[PDB]
């Protein structure tokens, strides 16, 4: 019956409020002032909340769910009846927790040091990011990109190989087929009769909406390649892909660090009102006051009068240990705060709006039951925050508040500058996100065995994104585990849906405020219909299916892409003109190392009859060591030098069933050096008889393609 | 008649139990009140403002208690809510008029105040101007509970919790009502 | 003429006083209170003194030396006319300075980290010394002893190989034959007619006085071995040497950390007056007062009344950056100070005497010209200091001052305990010193080429000291360069002569005070002839040949050894009794790894006629890689495991001209593990045909001694 | 006669130049002196202690200067030393008697005092009660020097240097002598 569930919820709603309030107060008091008693004052309060939640979870199972018809209590119980990871055995949970902690620390404190001076090692955040985001030297960037993976990625292979399995078990004990089908469980609704959505439909929607972004991404790619062919000459072909270590960071997630090399008009600086914020004597308070005034203009409430004294708006005067990462806090019981150290730049001027967006969203659904105070799904909370910072930094609004003199006019060159600087960050990160999430889904469900991970990875990299690797990685590395989200067990699909919801909201709101020009000059200030449309959706929360809450603003049922293309038109009609001569697209056969390599072909039966051994990887080890010895002997007996080659300076690629592959050689400890093809040919002509005798082949079974036997 | 004092005390009562004070044989004209600086709500229906200067000194009473800020809407006649059928009931016709004011410095210890309670569960709604103080386990559903308080049965009295950093709607408020009748 | 030299010295003596005074005051003021302006206030003052000294040195060359007959001015000019390293070219000096700095920093900040958890690295001083001086685990000690050399010693090989050459040049430009003959230039005098000493005589004196210590060292060695055979069973043979990583520190310089394993009577604690120094309320001042009283007793002067307030006797109350290493300072112009942080233990009670000895020595020759205020040679200054701490810690003197109740009696077991605890530190360090200095001399003069350093080293180690290595070190390591004195360019012979001068002085003084018992209970308190004998030698300084100053105390002309043997008699007559059953001596053929090794013998001509290639080290590389491949295949195809052996897990020893050597195998990353002989035999029986084919040998040219061919 | 004052001044002279003060027509008995607390050396040969109460008031003089501690041995007759043939000379017979005392607080600046000089080089020893102030370059050997001061020729006047942390033998001392004669 329903009365019992209603009363049970009536008691839980009254306990959770106070328990959560105290738990959050402890953490605020720690974060505001770091000491060694605050951590102990906070950990116990957090443990209390965890214990209470687990107890009430295990208690709430006494009610059969399929008898309830009130949608609200149905959703609440469904959100409380969940089970989590407390379904495995005990020692299995211990093993999983140990694996997760080990991966986290390995990522946090790894080191690499210079082969020249082995007494100086560098970490990831201070120094490696600097080398990768500031340098312009090919060899240093190659060293940095290779060493991080070669020294840290390997340590993470045998741990991931267990993590997967364990998580799959934990998922299959909860009536899910795998872990990916467990992560796709947020975009799911049932029983609204016209507003449904299944778990398998998200995949098809993603794959069907991606294929309309390729015509713009291809032109952007071709332009960036034609502009990089000037800063690294003789390293990039005009019909190939881009080497993976010339993008702007360790992975290539954002392209926003190529802007200095890619300005369309380098003699026209963009708008930056910073000196006007120091010649007019603007302190911290005035920024937040202007933000509040902007939010008031559209028809939204004031602040709470307890927000002005309880918050912490600026760094403490004394040098006080207090982490500063700008956040918005919803403590509970009508309490809202902000935490940041406000400098005086336009950067913080925009960050203030972006942060106050979260507070204005939180103040809206505070009338809902306790368990239903979230966003509609993972993408709403950040899109609602970002459509404000998008419409706060226009030249019109900037000139109306009094930071730009009215003598300022607009030239379309500055327009193109701004649009490209935005595109390099918005469009550059969609292919990477799509590729990564696709690979993870396919690995979790089972369509890729444990010996083809790092092959499908680098095929999907060339096929979708258009990026090639500079050095062949065999099946011992682990490249996707050198990213924060993959080794710390987080989801990655929200970064794709947020970027569509953002522009959908923007185009839906710029139509109620009666805009007339292009979509990127729009503004929603001095409006009263846009504010009401937005507030008619903020006040819902999770008490409604997200696919209906989306319709109360736009007027559709699913995510669409055309609003994102209408935003980027004046850049499309300019890239289409600039790419008249170059070749638009790429070919997946080039490689930065496939011109100093030699091809080897082996035929065993023809030589050995019905006695030929089988060709495992120990024979590959023997082959590599034999070639290293040959190189040693040639250098000694011709060039009168003494260089110590090894069995790891011979790189092998493209292994096939009829034994045939490519290889090339590299200096002892300098990955960016390559012994040319001619010297390797001379060195192999001289010692071929011994390489043949080591294997029992006779100059017709072991063929080096290009080296013709004469003696 | 000493109501100028009852507005000035040290502690009030909870909602499930309040004080019943009789006033008689006096002269009060009700002009020094209704005009002050510490008021926030003066809602009257049976008698107009400055209309309570007639035959009034017949069986008048006072009663005072504390609630939180976003609950004063439930006091007025009609307007069904949480504490309008379980702790305090007030009929439509015979209301003298209602007064309430904030008190956060007289209460709300920094650590947390638990000197106030209120009823949550009962088998039926309260009748006009009723009261109850019994504390027995609530038999929800169909199963006999006796002291166990384990499942389907629990205690119906809960604490509030008052901190100095709560919002405008979660701060304690004191309230007193008047009862104007005729002999 | 002489008048000119006399006046020149009369001016130099008046300038050097003040310049040196200010230079020393700067350094005192820095060392007492560390800041960031004191270093800049001190460096310029030091540079001024250096510049003035160099200028006056280059000026003093205008006087021909062979015309002078006054010995004093002759010695002064000889000490000032020296040239130093300012004789090479400029860029050569730059190269030498860079090499020295690089070696110093490489020694100071090297690191090694655990193969299990590669994120935790340890330094030398904090942690590696701890592992080596505290542990009792064979495998951990082996790991620590091997990794330090394998990771840091190698970096120091190609630098030393140049250092030698450059120093030799700098020596030969100064009429010396090499650098060793430059270091032996302190024990040299000329023209006293009966008190001469040459540079080549020191070598013969050392080699002739060492050969009388062997009968005692052998008995001590045998006893220590018989006592170690109980703490590490089945690791030490009863007729072999001692493995090099079980001695007590990273090199084996002192044996003083084996005492806990080698007490003759473990139920009889030795004398330690520490609680009596806290039940009697002894503060810092009283210790120094008692030291001064002891020094006064023998007939030596008081303190200076400026020594009591200017010095710094205890650690500052505020946590103040001030390095604390107990030293005695002679600033100049009648100023003397002490620097230490006096705790309250008997340890500091003895250190006080040892430090005040230096001050009492410095107060004695303050009437000499400026350039002649040193010791007679390198050995006097520390021997004079140590014969006091030797005679201050006896039970008689300790009971007379009031720290031991008169109820205390003496048992000979405590006597033996004390004598052995002293022997483990005094006699344990003579063979090491002799061996190291001999090796360095022979390397500098030229009798060892650049390809037999690490072979003569480990032969002289077994021949003289009696210590064997646990793992074969080829000609790429550098073991003698992992010591503070060898890589920081210091001399090492003084540590050998000081130990003889000490006991000579002690026996010479214990005869003037009318002693009657054994030599190790002697005391010189309440004396007046010993004090006068000592003060008749302290007051000379460098103004006399050391071989005459030695005679004013003892009554001989050269260093002797018999006084050191008379001190250790009651221990000799007890070791000679305890070593009745065991074997006294050692044999230089055993080895901790020569029972799991296989012997290989190769005969090339017999097989290949007049076509046999020559056998350089590339063939050794090929052989090692082939054996590694064989081990891989055997494990895979029998034990169903996948282990990755390499070409550095095959260790090779005893290479000879008729190709024949020994080898053995080791687990991938665990140096203390060894694959037994039987498994290697099985693995080589299975893949012999391929190893033969790789070299063109036919089962009669390539012989594994012990594996008989049957098929 | 005002010598009770000359012992109490502000600065003295160096050794290569001193003050010559005549005293006459007085009554002094020399008992208030020779008995004090700040003395350290009172060495007299020509007249016994408490024997200078006779015919004395005939051509008496005073002269004062500063040296370092371990030099007062050179003042007395005979006793050849460094400053006994180059700065001050005192014959064997006619010595009144010598007085000297420490003065480290009146002098010895913490940084270094260079207000005092003394001669070092000369061609012959000084004759009894002589003086000289000339400052010319010292021709050592056989070579003509003129102002060059380069080699074999240097300046013969040097500074002392007084610091507050020196030893008992390196601290400044003031000295005055007496000259007792007969008409």
């Amino acid at each position: 019956i329903e009365e019992q569930a209603k009363t049970f919820l009536d008691k839980f709603n009254h306990e959770a409020e106070d328990l959560f309030y105290q738990s959050s107060l402890a953490s605020w008091n720690y974060n505001t002032n770091i000491t060694e008693e605050n951590v102990q004052n906070m950990n116990n309060a957090g443990d209390k909340w965890s214990a209470f939640l687990k107890e009430q979870s295990t208690l709430a199972q006494m009610y059969p769910l399929q008898e309830i018809q009130n949608l609200t209590v149905k959703l609440q119980l469904q959100a409380l009846q969940q089970n989590g990871s407390s379904v495995l055995s005990e020692d299995k949970s211990k093993r999983l927790n140990t694996i997760l902690n080990t991966m986290s620390t390995i990522y946090s404190t790894g080191k690499v040091c210079n082969p020249d001076n082995p007494q100086e090692c560098l970490l990831l955040e201070p120094g490696l990011n600097e080398i990768m985001a500031n340098s312009l030297d090919y060899n240093e960037r190659l060293w940095a990109w290779e060493s991080w993976r070669s020294e840290v990625g390997k340590q993470l292979r045998p741990l991931y190989e267990e993590y997967v399995v364990l998580k799959n078990e934990m998922a299959r004990a909860n009536h899910y087929e795998d872990y990916g089908d467990y992560w796709r469980g947020d975009y799911e609704v049932n029983g609204v009769d016209g507003y449904d959505y299944s778990r398998g439909q998200l995949i098809e929607d993603v794959e069907h909406t991606f294929e309309e972004i390729k015509p713009l991404y291809e032109h952007l790619h071709a332009y960036v390649r034609a502009k990089l062919m000037n800063a690294y000459p003789s390293y990039i072909s005009p019909i190939g892909c881009l080497p993976a270590h010339l993008l702007g960071d360790m992975w290539g997630r954002f392209w926003t660090n190529l802007y200095s090399l890619t300005v369309p008009f380098g003699q026209k600086p963009n708008i930056d009102v910073t000196d006007a914020m120091v010649d007019q004597a603007w302190d911290a308070q005035r920024i937040f006051k202007e933000a509040e005034k902007f939010f008031v203009s559209v028809g939204l409430p004031n602040m709470t009068q307890g927000f002005w004294e309880n918050s912490m708006l600026t760094d403490p005067g004394n040098v006080q240990k207090a982490v500063c990462h700008p956040t918005a806090w919803d403590l509970g019981k009508g309490d809202f705060r902000i935490l940041m150290c406000t400098k005086v730049t336009m950067d913080d001027f925009l960050t203030a709006h972006h942060e106050m967006g979260h507070i204005q969203y939180d103040m809206a659904y505070a009338a809902q039951p306790f368990l239903l105070r979230n966003g509609a799904n993972e993408g709403f909370h950040e899109a609602v925050g970002e459509i404000m910072s998008l419409s706060a930094a226009t030249p019109k609004h900037l000139k109306s508040i009094g930071l730009l003199s009215p003598d300022f006019q607009e030239d379309n060159e500055t327009e193109i500058n701004f649009l490209l600087k935005q595109a390099l960050t918005i469009v550059g990160t969609l292919p990477f996100t799509y590729m990564l999430e696709k690979w993870r889904w396919m690995v979790f469900k089972g369509e890729i065995p444990k010996d083809q991970w790092m092959k499908k990875w680098w095929e999907m990299k060339r096929e979708i994104v258009g990026v090639v690797e500079p050095v062949p990685h065999d099946e011992t590395y682990c490249d996707p585990a050198s990213l924060f989200h993959v080794s710390n067990d987080y989801s990655f699909i929200r970064y794709y849906t947020r970027t569509l919801y953002q522009f959908q909201f923007q185009e839906a709101l710029c139509q109620a405020a009666k805009h007339e020009g292009p979509l990127h000059k729009c503004d929603i200030s001095n409006s009263t219909e846009a504010g009401q449309k937005l507030f008619n959706m903020l006040r819902l929360g999770k008490s409604e299916p997200w696919t209906l809450a989306l319709e109360n603003v736009v007027g559709a049922k699913n995510m669409n892409v055309r609003p994102l293309l209408n935003y980027f038109e004046p850049l499309f009609t300019w890239l289409k003109d600039q790419n008249k001569n170059s070749f638009v697209g790429w070919s997946t056969d080039w490689s930065p190392y496939a011109d100093q390599s030699i091809k080897v072909r082996i035929s065993l039966k023809s030589a050995l009859g019905d006695k030929a051994y089988e060709w495992n990887d120990n024979e590959m080890y023997l082959f590599r060591s034999s070639v290293a010895y040959a190189m040693r002997q040639y250098f000694l007996k011709v060039k009168n030098q003494m260089i110590l080659f090894g069995e790891e300076d011979v790189r092998v690629a493209n292994l096939k069933p009829r034994i045939s592959f490519n290889f090339f050689v590299t200096a002892p400890k300098n990955v960016s050096d390559i012994i040319p093809r001619t010297e390797v040919e001379k060195a192999i002509r001289m010692s071929r008889s011994r390489i043949n005798d080591a294997f029992r082949l006779n100059d017709n079974s072991l063929e080096f393609l290009g080296i013709q036997p004469t003696l | 008649c000493p109501f100028g004092e009852v507005f000035n005390a040290t502690r009030f009562a909870s909602v499930y139990a309040w004080n019943r004070k009789r006033i008689s044989n006096c002269v009060a004209d009700y002009s020094v009140l209704y005009n002050s600086a510490s008021f926030s709500t003066f809602k009257c229906y049976g008698v107009s403002p400055t209309k309570l200067n007639d035959l009034c000194f017949t069986n008048v009473y006072a009663d005072s208690f504390v609630i939180r800020g976003d609950e004063v809407r439930q006091i007025a006649p009609g307007q069904t809510g949480k504490i309008a059928d379980y702790n305090y009931k007030l009929p439509d016709d015979f209301t003298g008029c209602v007064i309430a004011w904030n008190s956060n410095n007289l209460d709300s210890k920094v650590g947390g105040n638990y000197n106030y309670l209120y009823r949550l569960f009962r088998k039926s709604n309260l009748k006009p101007f009723e009261r109850d103080i019994s504390t027995e386990i609530y038999q929800a559903g169909s199963t006999p509970c006796n002291g166990v308080e384990g499942f389907n049965c629990y205690f119906p009295l809960q604490s509030y919790g008052f901190q100095p950093t709560n919002g405008v709607g979660y701060q304690p408020y004191r309230v007193v009502v008047l009862s104007f009748e005729l002999l």
